[PDB]
């Protein structure tokens, strides 16, 4: 078999030797929570070893497999650059989110992680499929999984939190499908090798358009439709809010290398002005909004939306420096994301059982690892440089304005906005007086587990910062392939 | 689930999270609700719209030397 | 009050052998005054 | 060496920050007052080798961002600007460490405190050694994240809290300007670095140079707290004195002014931006001379006087004259951070009191500290042959050196703002040494007069000078202040001088004004600031000292009521900007939150959709009464329904006008 | 007169008023790594800082004596009649 | 006066010992020394990267032309 | 290390003493009463108050002001603050 | 017209003056005394003139 | 009431003379001048005249306000003020895992 389909069957396996282990002992959730976590490292093992092999200039497929029998539907499984990264990054983020939440979940043990192994398989394959109604399978696989974490392990409002995520989710993802079932029609595959040669009419493209970007725009998600977000992630147990965050918030991102740069390039270049419209929206009053959220952890998920946007923009600029940019936002969006979830979600409420930020205040004073760590995770919020956010805003927000610059402009004003809420919030929780009068006996600082997982995602953060040409060689050759565009004495040779 | 240690939780702002939780439930359409409403999502979008209609593909910066103009159209 | 009563340059533009044009970029660049008017 | 420099500082940071347990305090302090002592040494010589030879050297270590045409690397280039300013960065950086061990000593946190120092000097080495202008942007936050940290420091003055938040907030508007001043760099030109950018510069479009001058300008202002983005610089006084010495008057502020210099071969191809740098320049100075001789806090004076130099060097660099702006930078930056040390050791005596109106005498108690800041007054207010003649007193005839209205303007600007200057250096140095006591006697209460019987042996406490570690910088700097304009008068100012001759201060013979400056001006012009000193410090010495009924009959009138309210105020710019920006920005976020996310984006959506469809589907589940009579004459009616639909030929849309009609009376109840 | 502070808080800069006993060798040994450090970064610099010009003879410029452009420069002029 | 230093690291009160949770083996061992070993073998991934594909090809045209010097 | 009472004492002793209204110098004792003991109208004690509070550069609220009618309650007071100098 | 505070802003400043007799005239008499006399707070306004200006005139005296 | 009131007022109106007046000796004729015109109403008794020179006092203090009046350093609104609060709560954290 292939290397690619290894990514899949272990989490698979994992899931079988959960629920047969008991058939062999009354075992403790101990010996449960090691079988997941060991599973999710060999995962990880096994895609450092894919990247070890992966050529960075080959525009044909690798890793693939001979199928040679033809069906109905059939897995097809490839890395590309494009593909190689949003793997790597399912696949550090699955065994932090375990070890996050290795306390908190107390009841249901078995099946909380029996979902999250799931959940892995079917965001792995997401990103490892050729076809496009294969990848509309796996972007909607997770929704049933999704709707049972946040009912079992989440927080007070979790069945509407659950209702909402599932059914916008659900309905977005059903004009996506309408836009996929056309041009197979017109095609007769979705495989993309064939779908890539094929030049569909304007007309058909500008249709096609209005169904793709229906899709993503929930699943950014834009300003007026982010509504799913604000309840998803908050009422989401710690490690279902790190998965949504950093894995799912991507899928769109990685759904336009595939469904709209390639294929439907007029419609893309002439409706272009009324994306960057709706991004420059969301990149302001999401802002505004998020200055005054008073819940900590719906203060981090507002947060995700303005990057969300920032990224949508640098995909929609024509431009190599954007494209790359906006690829490294979200690479960069998903630890540091991760960070500040960990935060509020897993060491704010986890000892006080509260999400208002009405009720800290001062917490360096008491807890001096946990405002090192804390304001680092926040300055990348901001896009401070030296961290891997700051490189993905300047190209992504380059982009934007080489392609229509007053958009960009508008844009350009999140160096302003997300530094305002993001010091805010530290100095608020972190600063902002002594430790607040409402803690009545003292708080643990950092344990070896929470300063550990953090310090790991500070790590990847800063060092991508630094060098990020560790990802940047891979992209090039294959982002190179999504530009449309000539140059008058560069095209055309003879 | 977990313990947590204790919190002096006030019952002022306890209400006052529990209001801006079920806050929605109340929001009806007046003629200010509605003014605001309008605004915000039809007027400003359908300004930044229209301005990025108006201005795109106007100018290129690249190369441009004197005697050349930024303006592409 | 300073744009009603304020001096007039005392003097002329200094003036460079052939404006330096080739030690200020050449034809395409701006260069130094050169046997102008005033 | 020269990547030693750079390396030295952040290493002793780490050390004190990360593992001050295992240092402890002195440890910590004395790695690193030793890091920065030595990468001062270094320096030095790197002086030395760079600027005396005209030798610039390049060290290029690795890629940072690679792209198609965006090659942006860890690389640094030292030449003649460069170690120019390393000079009053690393002399400064090196004595308030040494200073900060005396004034800092009885604090808790020293290991923070000096982590944050030498994290300082590493960001603002990174900000003037660096080839491209990203590099550069990576030591403009760096120092911004620095001084967030050492505003801040005591986190527990909510005061404190609000001040910090100023300083971060209005450099990220420059920085915001800087990063699209960047982006149209990269979109013209494909990529940043210093020497494509200034090779290139003659034949760029000339309103791409606009664009570039008026980005780079704008993010110039924050940093350099030009009057339209300033308000940050005078709440940066509530970090610890030290801190106020180095970033806040002697080193961050410059930043601006040094992208404006490092940019030369740039901007000096766009007279549109030397206009608005002049005029920038001016305002700033007499903006600031105005309010700090209206304040009451010593260090609110001191800092308002650092954004009146700061308005001086921008108006230099409007001028076109970018040798004479170095020159005050580095001048400034030993006698500025003279009375900021000798300010900070006058609190220090006094009981952490920075109230004018509760200091006096003191010239006996504090004789050192006196004599120290009377020097640096004398080169503050560019007392002749001191460091602040030189550099001060040729920006005015400069600006009357240029023939034209703007610099005629600007030179009567300032020149009144040179008078206030006067004023309230007069008002520091009277009130704080000279006037009568004002503070309680525990500040003047000898043991030569017994006051007490049983406890003698201790309780006098009266405003003693400090230790070795405070009063040693003091006295360095002093002798900076009294010579070192005079001895680098030629490497800076010169007539021909060839020390910036590897384009690093790029002049244009269009804009050269030098020979005019040293001919053309009347020696009344060139003179004139001179007798304005003298004759201001005289009248204002009477009118606190001989005459002081007058000032109390001006500020006892309505008139001079609002008029000392107006500076006092600071122009009530603080007012204008929290009321009509700052809650505005609040009031909108609540808008949105309250009125759109809660409220009709989620009637016109999700809520309204539940609530709606929930009373429309009770309404048709109340149509099923379980009786067959009523069943049957449904069906009978479902079948007329068809048996009209499929016989009148009638327009399918008259059909669905009936399902709308029909599901939009089952909304409605009753 | 000092700051009541709690003494189970843990901080990598040592809390309140931390001096440990062992300071003294703690901070040699601490000064070493430095040395150590900051010699590696030297090297590196001797053999890759790049000039265009290089020093007079007789003019004092102490980079002569470590970088390796210059040496090679130096050494080769050291050749001649 | 400096005081002693003070404080639990992972709170761990001056009696006991730290406690292993679980997690520790195979995220001390897996997680992070699979990453040491894909640090230590990235150093020796042969480099595929089109720019050292492209700057070798630019180069040789350029040395067709006067702005690069050729070694032949 | 702090403040002591001799120390506090001393200074508000040679502060009424100097002050033209008390009736005599010789009947400044700790436990001595404005009102009646040393003879202070109902302005001269906010007057002798306000040296106090500028003898110690501190703070006296209109709460805590009203309460100090004599000697030994102001000597009570600055001790009760951590804040005198 | 007048207040009904005897208030007059013309009298106040008219007062603005140092009182012939004061209540608080012995507790505040140290502050215009000794080290704080007119003589001494200037006695030191300028430090090192008067070492400077005997040494000046003996360089100045060079003629001979 | 009524009485602290315009012992409030009293010293408010002194401490206002010197915030204007810097110097002592000057603020000490201006602070005899502000008892006379104190000691001049010892002899009001009615409410409706007794509450009327208090409010017309609180207009000239108004009226008169300093923009920066001197507060004493360690006072709230002061410069060290909340400079190194304490923990208000010194003991160990309770035995709780998290
Ligand atoms: C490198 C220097 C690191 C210094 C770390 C200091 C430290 O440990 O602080 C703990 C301190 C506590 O150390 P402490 O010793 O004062 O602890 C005493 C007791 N309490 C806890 C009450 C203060 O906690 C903080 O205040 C944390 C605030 C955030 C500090 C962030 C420093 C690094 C910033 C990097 C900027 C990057 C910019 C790039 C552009
Ligand atoms: C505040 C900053 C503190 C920095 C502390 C860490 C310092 C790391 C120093 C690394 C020095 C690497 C020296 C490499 C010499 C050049 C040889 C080379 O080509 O290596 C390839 C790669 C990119 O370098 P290059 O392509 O040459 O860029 C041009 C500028 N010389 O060069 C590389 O190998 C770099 C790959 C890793 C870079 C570091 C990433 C983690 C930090
Ligand atoms: C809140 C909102 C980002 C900010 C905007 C980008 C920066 C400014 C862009 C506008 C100016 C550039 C384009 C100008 C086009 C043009 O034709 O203008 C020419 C004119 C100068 O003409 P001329 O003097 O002939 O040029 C030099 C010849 N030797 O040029 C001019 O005179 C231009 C007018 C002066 C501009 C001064 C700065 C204005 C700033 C406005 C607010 C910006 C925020
Ligand atoms: P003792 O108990 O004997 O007396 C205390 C008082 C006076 C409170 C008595 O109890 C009493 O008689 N109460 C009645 C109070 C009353 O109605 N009149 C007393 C005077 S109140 C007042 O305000 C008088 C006028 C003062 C005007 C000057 C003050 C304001 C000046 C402007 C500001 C300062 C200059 C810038
Ligand atoms: C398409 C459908 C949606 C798919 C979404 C994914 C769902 C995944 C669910 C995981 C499988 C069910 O998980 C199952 O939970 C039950 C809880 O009653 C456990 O069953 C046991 O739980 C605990 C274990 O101590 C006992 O107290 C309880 O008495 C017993 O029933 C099973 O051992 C576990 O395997
Ligand atoms: C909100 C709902 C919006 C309306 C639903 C989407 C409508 C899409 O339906 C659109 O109709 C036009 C009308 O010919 C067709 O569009 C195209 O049809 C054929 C291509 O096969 C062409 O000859 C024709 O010129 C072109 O317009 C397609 O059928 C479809 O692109
Ligand atoms: C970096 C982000 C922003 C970059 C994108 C914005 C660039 C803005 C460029 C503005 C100038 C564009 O190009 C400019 O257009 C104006 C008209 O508007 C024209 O301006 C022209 O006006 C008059 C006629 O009225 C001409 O006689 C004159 O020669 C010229 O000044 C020129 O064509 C050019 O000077
Ligand atoms: C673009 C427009 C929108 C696209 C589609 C999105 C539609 C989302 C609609 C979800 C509506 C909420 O769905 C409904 O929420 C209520 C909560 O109020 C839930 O009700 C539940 O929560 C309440 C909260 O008090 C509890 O008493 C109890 O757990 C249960 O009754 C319902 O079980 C769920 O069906
Ligand atoms: C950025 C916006 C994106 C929007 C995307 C599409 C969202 C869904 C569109 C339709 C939403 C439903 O819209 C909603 O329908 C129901 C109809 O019963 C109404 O709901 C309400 O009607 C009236 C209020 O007018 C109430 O008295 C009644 O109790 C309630 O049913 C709301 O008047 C309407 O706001």
């Amino acid at each position: 078999m292939s290397l690619l389909y290894v990514l899949l069957i272990i989490p698979i396996i994992g899931i079988f030797l959960i629920s047969t282990i008991d058939s062999f002992y009354f075992f403790n959730v101990s010996y449960y929570k090691k079988i997941a976590l060991i599973t999710t490292i060999l995962n990880l093992i096994v895609s450092l070893i894919i990247y070890i092999l992966f050529d960075f200039s080959n525009n044909q497929f690798q890793f693939i497999q001979e199928n040679l029998d033809l069906s109905f539907y059939d897995i097809y499984l490839g890395v590309d650059g494009v593909s190689i990264y949003f793997v790597l990054l399912t696949t550090i983020i699955m065994p932090i989110a375990l070890v996050s939440n290795w306390n908190s979940i107390t009841n249901n043990i078995k099946s909380y992680l029996i979902i999250m192994l799931l959940l892995e398989t079917l965001l792995l394959a997401v990103f490892l499929v050729l076809d496009v109604l294969l990848f509309y399978i796996f972007f909607e696989s997770i929704l049933p999984p999704l709707f049972i974490l946040i009912g079992l392990f989440g927080s007070s409002n979790k069945v509407r939190a659950s209702f909402y995520i599932f059914l916008y989710t659900l309905l977005g993802s059903l004009f996506l499908l309408l836009s996929i079932l056309t041009m197979s029609s017109i095609v007769g595959t979705t495989y993309f090798d064939v779908l890539l040669k094929s030049s569909f009419e304007y007309t058909t493209q500008l249709f096609l358009f209005f169904g793709i970007f229906i899709a993503f725009a929930v699943k950014t998600p834009v300003w007026g439709l982010n509504s799913w977000l604000l309840r998803a992630h908050v009422e989401s147990p710690l490690g279902g809010s790190i998965v949504l965050a950093a894995i799912v918030l991507k899928l769109s991102l990685y759904g336009v290398f595939r469904l709209i740069l390639p294929i439907l390039p007029q419609a893309s270049l002439n409706l272009t002005y009324i994306v960057y419209a709706i991004g420059a929206i969301t990149v302001l009053y999401a802002s505004f909004s998020t200055l005054r959220t008073v819940d900590v952890k719906e203060l981090i998920a507002y947060s995700s939306v303005a990057h969300a946007a920032i990224y949508l923009m640098g995909v929609f600029s024509n431009t190599i420096q954007g494209l790359e940019g906006a690829i490294l936002l979200g690479l960069a969006h998903g630890f540091v994301s991760s960070g500040l979830f960990i935060c509020a979600g897993g060491i704010l409420y986890d000892r006080t059982g509260t999400r208002l930020i009405y009720f800290f205040r001062g917490l360096t004073q008491i807890m001096p690892l946990f405002s090192l760590f804390f304001f680092i995770l926040c300055l990348g919020n901001a896009g401070t440089p030296l961290t891997l956010n700051f490189v993905g805003e300047f190209m992504s927000l380059y982009g934007t304005l080489e392609r229509l610059p007053i958009a960009g402009m508008l844009a350009s004003t999140s160096i302003i906005f997300s530094a305002a809420y993001s010091i805010y919030m530290y100095n608020r929780i972190a600063f902002g007086g002594s430790v607040s009068l409402y803690f009545i006996d003292c708080f643990r600082d950092l344990t070896k587990r929470e300063f550990f997982i953090l310090f790991t995602l500070v790590s990847f953060t800063v060092i991508l910062g630094i060098y990020p040409s560790f990802v940047l060689d891979g992209l090039h050759y294959n982002i190179s392939s999504v530009v449309y565009g000539i140059e008058p004495n560069a095209s055309y040779l003879t | 689930g977990l313990q947590h240690y204790k919190i002096a939780m006030d019952p002022a702002l306890v209400r006052l999270g529990s209001m801006i939780s079920n806050r929605y439930k109340y929001f009806r359409w007046t003629k200010r609700t509605a003014l605001v409403s309008f605004m915000y999502v039809v007027v400003v979008p359908s300004t930044i719209g229209y301005l990025a209609y108006k201005t795109d593909g106007l100018w290129d910066l690249r190369a441009k030397r004197r005697g050349d103009l930024i303006s592409e159209r | 009050v300073v744009k009603l009563t304020y001096p007039d340059r005392v003097s002329y533009p200094r003036e460079f052998e052939g404006g330096l044009e080739r030690e200020l970029g050449g034809a395409g660049a701006v260069r130094a005054f050169l046997c102008l008017d005033d | 060496m020269y990547l030693s420099i750079i390396i030295l500082p952040l290493l002793g940071s780490v050390v004190s920050g990360f593992f001050g347990r295992k240092v402890g305090v002195s440890g910590a302090q004395l790695i690193t007052c030793s890091s920065v002592i030595i990468t001062t040494i270094l320096s030095i010589i790197a002086f030395f080798e760079v600027g005396f030879n005209n030798i610039p050297v390049t060290i290029n270590i690795f890629r940072w961002i690679d792209s198609e045409w965006f090659i942006i690397n860890w690389g640094f280039q030292y030449d003649s600007l460069t170690v120019s300013m390393l000079i009053p960065v690393l002399i400064i950086s090196s004595l308030v460490h040494i200073y900060s061990i005396s004034y800092m000593s009885s604090d808790p946190h020293n290991q923070r405190f000096f982590s944050y120092l030498s994290l300082f000097t590493f960001m603002m080495i990174i900000l003037v050694t660096a080839n491209n202008y990203l590099l550069m942007f990576v030591g403009w936050e760096g120092v911004g994240v620095c001084s967030y940290l050492l505003v801040s420091f005591w986190f527990t003055r909510i005061a404190a809290n609000q001040s910090s938040i100023s300083a971060f907030l209005t450099n990220r508007v420059g920085d915001c300007f800087l990063t699209v001043g960047m982006f149209a760099i990269l979109w013209s030109l494909g990529n940043l670095d210093y020497a494509t950018v200034f090779s290139l510069a003659p034949y760029i479009n000339s309103n791409v140079v606009i664009i570039i001058g008026i980005c780079l300008l704008i993010g110039a202002m924050a940093k350099s707290s030009q009057v339209g983005l300033h308000v940050w610089l005078p709440m940066a006084m509530e970090g610890p004195t030290p801190v106020s010495a180095l970033i806040h008057a002697a080193t961050m502020v410059t930043a601006g002014v040094y992208l404006l210099m490092r940019s030369s071969p740039l901007i000096e191809y766009s007279s549109t931006v030397l206009l608005l740098c002049l005029w920038l320049g001016a305002i700033t100075t007499v903006f600031s001379s105005l309010i700090g001789l209206f304040q009451q806090d010593i260090k609110k004076v001191i800092a308002y006087s650092t954004m009146s130099q700061l308005g001086m060097m921008v108006l230099s660099i409007g001028l076109s004259s970018y040798n004479i702006a170095l020159f005050h930078l580095v001048n400034h930056a030993f006698y500025k951070a003279l009375l900021f040390l000798g300010a900070g050791s006058v609190i220090h005596a006094v009981a952490d009191n920075q109230d004018f109106r509760k200091f006096g005498g003191l010239i006996s108690y504090l004789p050192l500290t006196y004599s120290v800041m009377l020097i640096a007054s004398l080169s503050l207010v560019a007392f002749p042959f001191m460091t602040g003649f030189y550099s001060k007193d040729f920006i005015l005839e400069s600006a009357y050196g240029q023939f034209s209205f703007s610099g005629v303007a600007v030179y009567i600007i300032a020149t009144i703002g040179a008078i206030f200057t006067t004023l309230y250096s007069v008002k520091v140095l009277y009130l704080t040494f000279l006037s009568n006591p004002n503070g309680p006697r525990t500040y003047y209460r000898l043991a030569i007069d017994n006051f007490f019987s049983a406890q003698a042996i201790k309780s006098y406490k009266p405003a003693h000078e400090g230790d070795f570690f405070l009063t040693l910088p003091l006295v360095i700097l002093a002798l900076f202040s009294i010579f070192f304009g005079f001895i680098t008068k030629d490497i800076f100012i010169g007539l021909g001088s060839n020390f910036f001759v590897d384009n690093s201060l790029f002049i244009h013979p269009i804009h050269e004004i030098m020979i005019d400056t040293e001919f053309a001006v009347p020696v009344l012009f060139k003179l004139l600031p001179f007798i304005f000193t003298i004759s201001f410090s005289v009248i204002a010495l009477t009118l606190s000292e001989l005459l002081s009924e007058l000032v109390i009959y001006f500020k006892f009138s309505r008139f001079g009521y609002n008029i000392f309210g107006f500076f006092n105020q600071r122009f009530l710019i603080e007012f204008f900007y929290n009321k009509y920006i700052t809650n505005l920005i609040l009031n909108l976020g609540g808008q949105i939150t309250k009125i759109l996310d809660k409220g009709s984006i989620e009637l016109f959506g999700p809520y309204g959709l539940e609530r709606g469809l929930v009373k429309l589907s009770k309404n048709i589940s109340s149509l099923s009464t379980s009786h067959v009579t009523t069943y049957a004459l449904y069906i009978l009616v479902g079948f007329i329904l068809y048996l009209i639909y499929n016989n009148l030929l009638l327009d399918y849309s008259y059909l669905l006008l009936i399902i709308i009609l029909l599901l939009l009376l089952m909304m409605i109840g009753e | 007169p000092k700051i009541p502070y709690p003494k189970h808080v843990w901080s990598p800069a040592g809390g309140w008023y931390a001096q440990p006993a062992n300071w003294k060798q703690n901070t040699a040994i601490f000064g070493l790594v430095i040395f150590g450090i900051t010699a590696m970064v030297w090297k590196y610099s001797a053999e890759h800082e790049v000039r265009h010009k290089m020093p007079e003879p007789d003019r004092f410029y102490p980079s002569r004596y470590w970088v390796k452009q210059i040496k090679d420069y130096e050494r080769a002029q050291k050749e001649k009649q | 006066q400096y005081d002693p230093p003070t404080g639990w690291l992972w709170g761990v009160r001056p009696g006991e010992k730290y406690q292993n949770e679980g997690w520790e083996g195979p995220f001390f061992y897996g997680f992070w020394g699979s990453l040491i070993v894909f640090a230590i073998a990235y150093a020796y991934k042969p480099d595929t990267s089109i720019q050292t594909w492209a700057l070798e090809e630019a180069r040789r045209r350029l040395e067709a032309e006067g702005i690069l010097e050729d070694p032949n | 290390e702090g403040l002591q009472k001799v120390e506090v004492y001393e200074r508000i002793k040679s502060l009424l003493a100097g002050f033209d209204k008390v009736n005599d110098p010789n009947n400044i004792t700790e436990t001595a009463h404005f009102a009646n003991d040393l003879g202070l109208d109902s302005l001269d004690t906010v007057e002798v108050v306000m040296a106090i509070e500028e003898e110690f550069s501190i703070e006296i609220p209109d709460k805590d002001a009203d309460q100090i009618h004599s000697v030994d309650k102001a000597i009570e007071y600055i001790l009760r603050q951590p804040d005198a100098h | 017209k007048p207040n009904i505070t005897g208030f007059d802003m013309r009298e106040f400043l008219r007062h603005t003056k140092t009182p012939t007799y004061d209540p608080w005239e012995r507790h505040e008499a140290w502050r215009y005394t000794g080290r704080f006399s007119r003589f001494n707070r200037f006695k030191g306004a300028l430090p090192g003139f008067g070492i400077a200006t005997v040494a000046f005139t003996a360089y100045c005296v060079f003629e001979h | 009431s009524n009485r602290q009131a315009a012992l409030s007022l009293y010293r408010r109106a002194l401490k206002l003379a010197l915030d204007w007046t810097v110097h002592r000796n000057l603020w000490r004729g201006q602070a005899l001048y502000i008892r006379s015109l104190f000691e001049k109403n010892r002899n009001v008794t009615d409410p409706r005249l007794q509450r009327a020179l208090l409010k017309e006092t609180e207009k000239l203090l108004e009226k008169w306000k300093h923009p920066d009046p001197y507060c004493p350093p360690t006072a709230p609104g002061g410069s060290k003020y909340e400079r190194n609060l304490p923990v208000p709560n010194l003991e160990p954290p309770p035995p709780l895992k998290f």
